[PDB]
DNA sequence: GTTGCACGTCGACGTTGAAC
DNA sequence: GTTCAACGTCGACGTGCAAC
């Protein structure tokens, strides 16, 4: 997506919505509906698309409450009808606008609007793109609260990139939201396919209708997602209304949802929106996020794969969280964990991570237990530049992680520890089991692996793993290899050095490395004794 | 070899095993009046530990409330820790002299068994950075921005013999006292400086003084307003959209830069094209600087002075305001005058915090009252003031190293206090052996060699 | 106007609204409409009140979108009809609720609700009161933004108290909002009247219909206000729908509004809601608040009186603000100004004041200029306890101000400076023109008066008058009267004292007041020389 | 050239009570 | 009894550009 002049133009319109009573979160939804009707008229074909009596002119001509009421009426009429194509967009649609004066102003304003962000031919796509971008701004905005849906663009790109969705594969998004992941996935497939040109017609139909699926609780959000896909040319299933279905993941809808080869999603954090957990799970839990995880495991086909953005919350949480986690490692093969930096999301405080795992194992797709042997972790979070408007989070930041990650989507590719990006070396190291019996160089590396048994024993089955410490200090770096190996040891060894310096002054020894080594040989040994 | 190099004498044990009881506390129903009403027993919150040792209790918690609440009564001479409020992981500790008290969820009481472990010993132990490093291993934590009591119990710490623990703790306590002493002198010096500020500006060196509009002043001095002496300018900002402006080569100094201090250069700068079209004001060196937005602590002012060789010059944003001295004035002298609190008092009285706030009007600055001393006198005064500030800086440095010293000692003591050798005194018939600075060291060396030799008899001596 | 168990009960219902898409600000509006319908049914008389086909059962029975759509339809139907009584409540009414699931839940929830906060007989009043109280909470809440309307309860009480509205007098509120002031004013009148029993029937009708008037821009807000008055038994004008009219003060409606004897209002701060200033004024200004002030001056009858809450912005602001300010003093007699403390309003940062003035003068009600001779100011703001949930702002704080204020509504009562409440003495005095040539005792006083000429000259016609500092310091207090008189002088005189102490030590003089005076006699004189 | 904010936006320290 | 937070509470430090 991209936006510029048009988004600014769109932004101005939102002012009416703001004054209207519409929330920031619902600006896009409000705008999208009106634009759709407007565009239909612009097509000239609108008779085909819209029913008679309910069209742009009908709405446009009206004013005041009379107009507002008409708008409501129009929304209801559109939402319900055999013409599911249009009806899906309109399904469960309603306007938040209370102030009648605002509606009149808004309709007229956009009515006069140009194709200003356009291109040769109608740039329907531009509007949708601009629409998403504007939505992104709202998502970014803290006040709106829209941000819950918000996900970093580069994050999505990377996730799909690693997954490498192929054609004929079904991609699912339990928390579709705007359908950010689905669109990206589709884009990825097309980029490979030459826009599906490479594929046969049958496969092409599959990708268009069947390939991607999503579910959204909020009807308002669903509308936006539907429009997004529509411009994206993702028709989906007409019966359902399109690619994104309206329903509760946690409820009956979720179970009804079809199984999928690949799953990429960012579930909501916190208690979440009104979503009752009517559905039973292996381990029942109040944790909404945990509930999603169980769902993801269930839907995946044997040997399926998925990446899930999760709050840090899931990693250690005791009680059922421990049980579920254990369940995850047993049923799935959790190969990689990515620790995200902070400031990336609309919400500031939240710590987030990305989990990578496979359903069962490649060798044994139907392996119930002991799937997860080793886990790799990447510490993107500590000692990182503060992100913000000033410091944007970009694709470049992610690139090092992806490299170590390996081309294999399963994560099977060869891997070795030893990543020192973002001034990894400079960063301080923590003392513990994590960096226990660890060499100096390794301790600094962002990329490290851990054994299942270790996690079980030391971690006590806690995913919250990290070696590094967030600081900033300067100290001369002359130490023995064994000294560096033990983080804890450093304090004791260092003390010895202080005394040595005093003696050296009296001696008047020159400042040379060799001299230091000679002294260290005797002094160092003494400490060992 | 274990958590760290550990001596023969010591063993590594978890706090849980060593500690008799570790538990949290909880919070009562605030809504009910009865719980709080007329209560004997003290209640503690997180803030309590932070403020000094825990002698006093901010809130009061009734036992009726106690029965209903999970909160429990803690014993005296008990160590306490705070779950929340840290650099993600660290943790806090405290001791309670006052009779048994209660707390809430964040706090976790811990009781040491009699003679098993000292409260003092543990307190310092936790304080150690090594302790912090160990914890940092968990990380910021995923879903936890606190310290879980369960995790607390897991912690492993080395244990000294009872005798040494007392001796070791004693040594550390003493250092702590020393740092405080330096702090006291530090505070006093600004007080002295403050007096000079008031006396010098108003009093001046003279001896004959007369009544003046602005307080009693010397006879020689003369009075004038700011506008007379200097000129005020206002300034505007460019439009971010145009990238052309983005090219630069010429400095722009924002308030943030002002916060930094003396300002030769600025983080951001604007292009000449910008100055032409924008018609920004250019500034020469030696010019005065003032802060129009932010305010400061409410309605107050800030100042600064520009520097330049023939080579460079500076321009600033709207937020900053500039003043130029016509012919006669000493920029440094004036700058100090503005910062003086006397000015602050005059200014604040004239305008209390009002809607126009966190900023100063041009009118206010111009109307400002000022004295005009002679050029020579002005220079003399300025030199004196600047000099005093330097002294304050030096003392601060002294404190820092002292802190470093503690760090070094603690590290050594951790390993060594941990060896049995520490409990035992060095073998010596006479106390004189230790008395000499050199002699004591020599005695230590001899003892070490002899002890090792004797130890040689059995591997177990060294081995265990 | 209190709430307790019921408000908590109502609060729970709001949860549906929250999840529904309704804003915090619009919780009350949503609840109020439903409750009204419900109550009508409870009456059993509903056939009289509501039209057939549109009633509680009709709405109650429906579910889902079908229900939601019914609700919108019902709202429209009610709002428009000859039956203005009901129609006024419903006028420009609309529901913010997007989520169909929420509506069903909400209707059913309240449907099952009890008279729980009630009394012998239907406690319709209780619901309204609880309603306002709940509204107050929202007003208090920062997130809602409802707080813009919010005003301190004790503040309103005091304002009406000072005004002392009488019967047959017309009270107006340009920014009626919930009609907090109007209800208070009505209450005040009734308290005097024995609930209007004392008054004759004609007068009684006057009070009910004619006595109070208000105007509200937002239809949503107006609805709430209307309901408030309704429970309050303030019928107002049926043509208009009731006491509170719907319209723009700044627009044609404002001018159309009738003249009033008394005006008490708290206009909105900031740019305000969408309110275009279609109306011309003596001094046209972008300042919304300034615009209101001009309106108030205009509507007032000669010899009228009013109190207005205003931000500090108005006092100091130059440009047109100076012109308007001057205009105010010329046309009106501005006797008193009250400086409010902070933390009282929903918004933290805002600084507010209360202006008291009369239209023209009592002696000459039609006096165009030079009306305002002297102005009294009360510094309630500085050196005050931080208010908050923990530290509530109560009536007691206000009592000292009212006492000095004087019983006379015009403010004519005798007045003298000299108020030292809230540790006024302890407060730090600052050095400036206001405390110029002021004695020590007077400087500390919160209650002080200023001349018009002084304001003109020193202040340069700026209302922002302030004598005190906010600090906290301890110093021995031994000073000469003239020393204290000059705030600026203090620094110089104090310096002399420092040296004196040193000499005293050598002398070994005892610590006695007389000794200090003797030394001061010589030392003090020297400084004067 | 320059003025104004029921301000607009950004670090420090610890939740507290509903839930089980 | 006690556990947990796309955190809750207390500030800290300054708008910046549309408007005239
Ligand atoms: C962080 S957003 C997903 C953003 C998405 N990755 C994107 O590209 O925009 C999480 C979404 O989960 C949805 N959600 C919350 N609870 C749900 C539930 N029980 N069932 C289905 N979706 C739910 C929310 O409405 C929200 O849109
Ligand atoms: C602070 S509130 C008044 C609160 C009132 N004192 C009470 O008791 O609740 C200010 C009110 O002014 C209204 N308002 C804003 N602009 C207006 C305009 N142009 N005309 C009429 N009312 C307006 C707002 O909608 C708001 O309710």
């Amino acid at each position: 997506m991209n936006n510029n002049d048009l988004v600014a133009k769109l932004w101005k319109l939102c002012d009416n919505l703001r004054d209207g009573g519409v929330s920031y979160q619902n600006y896009v939804n409000e705008l999208a509906s009106l634009l759709f009707l407007k565009m239909c008229k612009e097509t000239g074909q609108e008779a085909e698309y819209l029913p008679e009596g309910y069209r742009w002119d009908d709405l446009k001509s009206r004013i005041g409450q009379e107009q507002l009421q008409f708008y409501r009426k129009m929304l209801v009429h559109l939402g319900e009808d055999d013409k599911k194509l249009v009806q899906a967009v309109f399904h469960n649609v309603s306007t938040t606008i209370t102030e009648p004066k605002q509606i009149t102003a808004l309709v007229s304003n956009m009515d006069s609007l140009d194709w200003y962000n356009g291109a040769h031919g109608k740039s329907r796509d531009d509007f949708g793109d601009m629409y998403e971008g504007l939505l992104q701004k709202n998502a970014n905005e803290t006040k709106s609260g829209a941000g819950q849906y918000f996900t970093p663009r580069p994050l999505i790109k990377t996730i799909i990139h690693l997954l490498k969705p192929q054609p004929r594969e079904v991609v699912q998004d339990p928390a579709a939201g705007t359908a950010g992941f689905l669109i990206e996935a589709d884009r990825y497939v097309k980029s490979q396919t030459n826009d599906l040109d490479d594929l046969d017609g049958d496969t092409q139909d599959f990708q268009i209708h069947r390939a991607f699926i999503g579910l959204e609780l909020v009807p308002g959000t669903r509308r936006l997602a539907l429009m997004n896909c529509l411009l994206h040319d993702i028709e989906g299933n007409l019966d359902h209304g399109g690619a994104i279905r309206l329903g509760n993941t946690l409820g009956s809808d979720g179970e009804n949802l079809p199984k999928a080869h690949i799953v990429a999603t960012n579930p909501p954090f916190g208690s979440a929106a009104g979503t009752n957990i009517t559905r039973t799970f292996v381990h029942p839990t109040s944790n909404k996020q945990l509930c999603f995880m169980q769902h993801i495991i269930e839907t995946l086909h044997p040997g399926g794969r998925a990446a899930v953005v999760v709050p840090d919350n899931v990693l250690f949480e005791g009680g059922k969280g421990t049980d579920i986690r254990r369940d995850l490692m047993d049923k799935c093969h959790l190969h990689t964990i990515l620790r995200l930096p902070t400031g990336i999301f609309y919400a500031q405080g939240v710590k987030t991570n990305v989990l990578f795992f496979t359903k069962g194992t490649v060798a044994n797709p139907n392996q119930d237990k002991n799937c997860t042997d080793d886990v790799w972790v990447y510490d993107l979070r500590t000692n990182m530049p503060s992100f913000g408007k000033r410091t944007p989070f970009t694709d470049e930041h992610l690139q090092p992680f992806e490299r170590v990650y390996g081309e294999d989507p399963h994560g099977l590719s060869p891997r070795t520890e030893g990543e020192w990006s973002f001034n990894a070396e400079e960063t301080e190291v923590a003392d513990s089991e994590e960096n226990k019996n660890t060499d100096q160089h390794l301790a600094t590396s962002r990329w490290r692996k851990f054994s299942r048994e270790w996690i079980r024993t030391a971690k006590s089955d806690s995913l919250d793993i990290s070696w590094l410490k967030d600081k900033d200090s300067i100290d001369a770096d002359s130490l023995p290899e064994p000294d560096v190996l033990a983080a804890e040891a450093m304090g004791e060894l260092v003390q010895a050095l202080s005394e040595l310096d005093a003696l050296m002054r009296e001696l008047g020894a020159s400042d040379e490395a060799d001299l230091q080594r000679q002294l260290l040989e005797e002094a160092f040994g003494g400490v060992k004794e | 070899m274990s958590a760290g190099k550990l001596p023969e004498g010591w063993v590594i044990a978890p706090v849980s095993t060593v500690t008799t009881l570790i538990r949290g506390v909880t919070y009562k129903k605030e809504q009910a009046i009865n719980y709080l009403k007329d209560d004997y027993l003290p209640l503690i919150r997180a803030n309590n530990i932070q403020n000094g040792k825990f002698d006093t209790t901010d809130l009061v918690f009734v036992p009726k409330n106690l029965v209903k609440e999970s909160q429990k009564i803690s014993p005296e001479d008990i160590v306490i820790a705070m779950s929340s409020g840290s650099k993600s992981v660290v943790g806090k500790s405290a001791h309670q002299h006052l009779p048994f008290e209660c707390s809430f969820g964040a706090f976790c009481g811990v009781l040491r068994p009699e003679k098993l472990i000292f409260s003092g010993f543990i307190a310092h132990f936790t304080k150690s950075s090594l302790y912090r490093n160990k914890i940092s291993s968990l990380s910021a934590g995923a879903n936890i921005n606190n310290i879980k009591p369960a995790s607390f119990d897991l912690i492993n710490i080395p244990i000294p013999p009872l005798a040494e623990q007392k001796i070791i703790a004693e040594k550390l306590d003493t250092l702590l006292a020393q740092v405080d002493s330096t702090k006291a002198r530090f505070e006093q010096i600004p007080q002295i400086l403050k007096r000079f500020r008031q006396a010098v500006l108003g009093g001046a060196v003279n001896g004959k003084l007369t009544e003046k509009w602005r307080n009693f002043e010397p006879q020689h001095s003369v009075f004038k307003k700011l506008n007379f002496e200097s000129i005020l300018t206002e300034l505007r900002n460019g439009l971010s959209s145009k990238p052309n402006e983005s090219g630069v080569g010429h400095p722009i100094l924002r308030i943030s830069s002002v916060r930094a201090g003396h300002v030769d250069q600025n983080d951001i700068r604007f292009l000449e094209c910008s100055e032409s079209e924008l018609n920004r004001h250019k500034l020469q060196d030696g010019d005065l600087l003032f802060t129009r937005y932010n305010g400061s602590l409410e309605f107050v002012g800030v100042c600064g002075l520009l520097k330049k060789l023939q080579h460079q010059n500076l321009l600033y944003p709207d937020k900053l305001i500039r003043a130029r001295l016509t012919k006669d004035a000493l920029p440094e002298y004036i700058e100090i005058f503005f910062s003086s609190p006397s000015a602050r008092n005059a200014m604040m009285n004239c305008v209390k915090t009002t809607s126009g706030q966190k900023g100063i009007s041009g009118k206010d600055i111009k109307s400002q009252v000022v004295l005009l001393p002679p050029v020579k006198e002005q220079a003399e005064i300025v030199r004196r003031v600047e000099q005093l500030f330097a002294y304050a800086d030096t003392i601060e440095k002294q404190v820092n190293n002292a802190l470093a010293r503690v760090n070094n000692l603690t590290q050594s003591i951790l390993a060594k206090a941990f060896r049995g050798e520490l409990t035992a005194q060095w073998r010596a018939e006479n106390p004189d052996l230790i008395s000499g600075e050199n002699s004591a060291a020599a005695l230590l060396e001899k003892i070490k060699a002899e002890r090792a030799a004797s130890g040689g008899k059995k591997a177990s001596r060294k081995k265990s």
